[PDB]
RNA sequence: GUCCCACCCAUACCCCGCCCUCAGGGUAGAAACGAUGCCCUGAGGAGUAGGCGGCCGUGGAGGUCAGUGACGAAGCCUAGG
RNA sequence: AGACUAAUCGAACCAUCUAGUAGCUGGUUACCGCCGAAGUUUCCCUCAGGAUAGCAGUGUCGACCUUCAGUUUUAUGAGGU
RNA sequence: CCGGGACCGAGGACCGCGCUCUGCAAGGAUGCUGGCGUAAUGGUCACCAGCGACCCGUCUUGAAACACGGACCAAGGAGUCAAGGUUUUGCGCGAGUGUUUGGGUGUAAAACCCGCACGCGUAAUGAAAGUGAACGUAGGUGAGAGCUUCGGCGCAUCAUCGA
RNA sequence: AGAGACCGAUAGCGCACAAGUAGAGUGAUCGAAAGAUGAAAAGCACUUUGAAAAGAGGGUUAAAUAGCACGUGAAAUUGUUGAAAGGGAAGCGCUUGUGACCAGACUUGCGCCCGGCGGAUCAUCCGGUGUUCUCACCGGUGCACUCCGCCGGGCUCAGGCCA
């Protein structure tokens, strides 16, 4: 006997992508070599972010890029391991350099119209192997419909599952003291 | 471009017409594959530079790939036949595979394959007759 | 595809993953919404708070066409004009001509105002308009006129 | 020819793991089956009963799948397949399929004699 | 008889796949790896001078 | 009843060999690799109800081995391997 | 006499509704590997049964913050066996 | 500091730490010699011998039970399908998305092409008449991967005060 | 009338066959089992034993190990022959012994030297061709001490099992 509380405990994070895209497999080979033989933590973080699933890679917008393109960051390189989406609200798009997993057709058009360049993760590794003069970005993780139903209960102000919305659907008893109580 | 040897290996890694898979190991019946193993290193039909050895009526026949005419398969093979001497063929193959940096890692396999074919073209000695151990008593009658 | 599902892994194991003491009988607990007030109250009160009761007055022979008025905010107003003309206006080369946007032809009835507006005069023809949308369009040099 | 030099081969077991109570009823085959009884003595590992197969009986990775001569079996069907064993004559051995005709059997044996490949079942 | 026999797939993915197959039709190693006998063809995008 | 020597054996403890699981490292100016591979190091292994992963068989469908066969396919018997 | 009405009577026989419902008995089909329980809280014409919390597995993400502890020490409060 | 006995030999060019330093007992066994080359070593099956060993499946706190089912063999024999939800994995497009009710065409129940409407999403809140989202570089404070001209800038998310 | 990622004689309609038939009930009604010799009957002339049925011969056929109880012919259960055990059960696990039977490995390879024999040109050179454009091939030139096989002798090295 050895009297341990845990034994044969597995890891908790992904160690390889579950997707079988061949080009993604090549990209993983590239960044696995860079991360193995480079001191930059940027390579290890990008490598880990290549394994993540779609719900862990939310889209970022042009507006969100323009938000972080202020206060002396107009000359840095934007790195987003996700898709990049055009925003219809932004009327004037500044000049920027973007390295992204993929771009929408309209976002690509508006960037090159403004005078930018759209890169690729492999060209990014070819130009800045250590990631110097770059800023990494993420999308809004909790901005999903399914998250609003999480942890439903009394006094939680979450969203319930109803087949429709109206005065006949829910409300009534337990939502107003005029009919019993409130939550 | 969008196509390369690594991508073709990615596509053909799991299944291809040349694959012979069963228990205890896997093999490949490819013309440009030495040692007849299934691996990226020895997969002739995916790499840009490859070698192949075929037995002739008297000697060895060596085929190589010309990188300049990949899209023209009718004229994409450099062929030559060696039927003079074992040592001379060994030297020619080794120089052909390790003098200008054209797959210098396959020198040992190419020479061994030529050695085996030449060994396999010699006349065979007759095997000695079999003996009996427990049926000798039965056959005594 | 039945070749890979959990029912194939239960072959050879008695009770098929449903337990020995609890034997997966026909209909324990009732069918459907049975027991809403008696033995499923804890579920119908932790979740779905508000199932029972009456609220509000009733409407006879409702026709939803009487209540049709989709709305559009003000920050998407410039997205209605085509891109080629839009970039000319935003670049600022016209300086003497103004566009007239017809919301009804695009399928809208009320013009709400939520975002910001660039300083270019425009003309909007809408069935309804908010007070802030009227103010914001007025400070940009434009005017809004009701059209019905 | 002789095979490559290798470490000695140890089996760790020779018996066949017969099925419980298959020696008393003729409706049960001898193929092993896991007993799922709530009070089975074999499942409870009582002393003096049949053993149970475990992963701890596995063989060495170096000598796995190789016959006592030193080779590994390889199933062939005609004369074109046996030529795949050109580079492996000290590690692999040939095996003729059971449905190959007698005329093609001697063609296979003749070619294998030229290549030096050992044939396990040739005396026929 | 009312089980789901046919399936529905997006026209965008149909066009993506048929374009991928067309692109893969110009790679000679894949032709050999699929079991074709193309050891004696001059050009892999074979074209005929409207003789047919 | 009390005290003192020597000796016997558990799936327990120590050392060594082998299997698996988990964890940590090395491998491209590629003379390179079933990169899902190979090499180095450490620890662990009991189990009903139950959960997950990997593999083995049966009837059919598409592709491929330019696969086997009346010089004997499938099936069946066999203290023969 | 609850007797008899085709070996059938305290409500005949044949087909259909009908695969009538069952909180109740019985059964539920190949292998290996890893983890591994509960009979307890609250409500129910509830007590051979359910919902709810607990115990368990799997899939992860953010740290690698250094964070924590069915434990000891020092200082300082409460108790009525 | 000197004797006696038992079990074991993993690894496979050199590299290291060291010593008594023409070398060695220092990151894992080599040297010499004998008999036999076949039933000799080894393996399968049957029997005698030493020790061990209660009948399976099931309900149960507890089954070898004086608890129930099972004389024997062959074939058949039990979590499926549809509609509607939900979370997670892969894929396409993306502020939009969905060709197939229908029409055109065809080597004809296949494949290919076309469009007006429509569904869900882009705006909520009230029983209802109704109204309808920027004081600020779309805010302040404490943590935050990463980047940096070394001063600082600070994603996601968590907490908190405001609009 | 045309078709199928349907079933394949305990399946598929109750019915692949003289099936809504045979059969049961006074009646309304209930309702089965059962496909396959061989390419062609060429379906065994005749002799003998026997009352007969049958048997033994002899015939047809590629086959009668296909004979109208007919393709292939599994298990429960039974007969003969061969081997073995048994003092109120048998069966089973670990480890030797005896008896029957048996798969592998082994039977040499490599190199060097000396001699014999048959040879047929090795290096070199120049002409042409291909190519990774610097290496190759082909055409001619060589001349015994080069190269290339055969045999006999010798030598070294390694190779089965048990100690
Ligand atoms: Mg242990
Ligand atoms: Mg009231
Ligand atoms: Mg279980
Ligand atoms: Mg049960
Ligand atoms: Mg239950
Ligand atoms: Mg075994
Ligand atoms: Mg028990
Ligand atoms: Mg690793
Ligand atoms: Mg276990
Ligand atoms: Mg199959
Ligand atoms: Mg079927
Ligand atoms: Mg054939
Ligand atoms: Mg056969
Ligand atoms: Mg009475
Ligand atoms: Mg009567
Ligand atoms: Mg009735
Ligand atoms: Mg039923
Ligand atoms: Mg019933
Ligand atoms: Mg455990
Ligand atoms: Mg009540
Ligand atoms: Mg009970
Ligand atoms: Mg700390
Ligand atoms: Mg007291
Ligand atoms: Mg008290
Ligand atoms: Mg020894
Ligand atoms: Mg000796
Ligand atoms: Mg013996
Ligand atoms: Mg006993
Ligand atoms: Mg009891
Ligand atoms: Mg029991
Ligand atoms: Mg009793
Ligand atoms: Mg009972
Ligand atoms: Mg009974
Ligand atoms: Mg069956
Ligand atoms: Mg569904
Ligand atoms: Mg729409
Ligand atoms: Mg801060
Ligand atoms: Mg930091
Ligand atoms: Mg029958
Ligand atoms: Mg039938
Ligand atoms: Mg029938
Ligand atoms: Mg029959
Ligand atoms: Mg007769
Ligand atoms: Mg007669
Ligand atoms: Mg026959
Ligand atoms: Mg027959
Ligand atoms: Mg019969
Ligand atoms: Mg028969
Ligand atoms: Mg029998
Ligand atoms: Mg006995
Ligand atoms: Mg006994
Ligand atoms: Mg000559
Ligand atoms: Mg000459
Ligand atoms: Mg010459
Ligand atoms: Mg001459």
């Amino acid at each position: 006997g050895i009297d341990l509380r845990w034994k044969h405990v597995r890891s908790s994070h992904r160690k390889a992508p579950k997707s079988d895209n061949v080009y993604l497999k090549l990209l993983v080979k590239l960044y696995r070599f860079l991360a193995r033989r480079t001191e930059a933590p940027f390579n290890k973080v990008v490598l880990r972010r290549l394994f993540m699933s779609r719900i862990n890679r939310p889209p970022v917008s042009l507006s969100r890029i323009a938000r972080n393109l202020k206060n002396g960051n107009e000359k840095k390189t934007v790195v987003v391991v996700a898709t990049v989406t055009d925003d219809n609200r932004l009327l004037q798009v500044p000049k920027m350099e973007v390295a992204a997993l993929r771009f929408t057709a309209k976002a690509r058009a508006r960037i090159e119209a403004a005078g930018g360049r759209t890169l690729t993760l492999d060209q990014l590794a070819l130009e800045k192997p250590t990631g110097a003069n770059t800023l990494l970005l993420r999308g809004p993780k909790n901005a999903r419909e399914a998250v609003k139903h999480f942890g439903f209960g009394p006094h939680k102000h979450k969203k319930p599952y109803v087949r429709s919305k109206g005065r006949k659907f829910e409300r009534a008893r337990g939502r107003r003291r005029s009919r019993g109580f409130k939550v | 471009s969008n196509v390369s040897a690594d991508l073709i290996w990615e596509v053909s890694r799991n299944y291809n017409s040349f694959l012979v898979k069963q228990r205890t190991g896997t093999f490949s019946r490819d013309a440009l594959n030495l040692t007849n193993q299934h691996s990226r290193k020895h997969a002739g039909f995916v790499n840009d530079k490859a070698l192949g050895i075929v037995p002739a009526e008297k000697g060895v026949k060596v085929i190589a790939k010309k990188v300049k005419a990949a899209n023209k398969p009718a004229s994409s093979l450099y062929t030559v036949t060696y039927k003079s001497t074992a040592r001379k063929a060994y030297k020619a193959i080794a120089s052909q595979a390790a003098k200008h940096g054209y797959r210098a890692d396959l020198r040992q396999a190419a020479v061994a394959r030529a050695s085996a074919i030449l060994r396999s073209q010699r006349p065979v000695k007759p095997e000695p007759p079999k003996k009996l151990r427990g049926a000798a008593a039965r056959r005594a009658a | 595809p039945t070749r890979f599902s959990k029912t194939r892994k239960h072959r050879g194991h008695v009770s098929a993953g449903k337990g020995r003491v609890g034997k997966h009988r026909k209909h324990p607990g009732g069918r459907g919404m049975a027991g809403g007030q008696h033995h499923h109250r804890t579920n119908l009160d932790k979740y779905h708070p508000g199932y029972f009761g009456k609220v509000g007055m009733r409407h006879f022979h409702l026709l939803r066409n009487h209540y049709w008025r989709p709305s559009i905010n003000i920050d998407k107003l410039w997205s209605l004009v085509p891109s080629d003309v839009r970039e000319q206006y935003l670049s600022g080369q016209k300086k003497d001509t103004a566009p007239v946007i017809d919301l009804l032809s695009h399928g809208y009835a009320k013009l709400l105002g939520k975002g910001r507006l660039p300083e270019i005069p425009v003309v909007v023809r809408a069935r309804y308009v908010s007070a802030e949308a009227e103010r914001k369009v007025k400070e940009a040099g434009g005017v809004v006129e009701l059209v019905a | 020819v002789a095979a490559k030099k290798h470490v000695p081969i140890v089996k760790k077991r020779t018996k066949r793991f017969m099925r419980h109570q298959s020696d008393r009823f003729k409706c049960l085959d001898s193929a092993w089956r896991k007993p799922k009884g709530i009070d089975n003595r074999v499942r409870r590992r009582f002393k003096g009963n049949l053993a149970m197969p475990s992963i701890g009986y596995g063989s060495n990775k170096k000598t796995k799948h190789m016959m006592p001569s030193g080779h590994k079996a390889f199933l062939v069907h005609n004369v074109k397949d046996v030529e795949l064993l050109l580079m492996h004559n000290r590690t692999y051995a040939a095996e003729i399929a059971h449905n190959v005709s007698s005329r093609k059997r001697i063609d296979i044996i003749t070619r294998a004699k030229q290549l030096g490949v050992k044939v396990t079942n040739a005396k026929a | 008889i009312w089980r789901k026999w046919h399936v529905k797939i997006n026209q965008g993915q149909k066009r993506f796949a048929t374009a991928s197959a067309l692109a893969a039709s110009a790679v000679a190693p894949l032709l050999m790896a699929r079991g074709h006998q193309v050891s004696t063809v001059p050009e892999v995008p074979l074209v005929v001078d409207s003789a047919a």
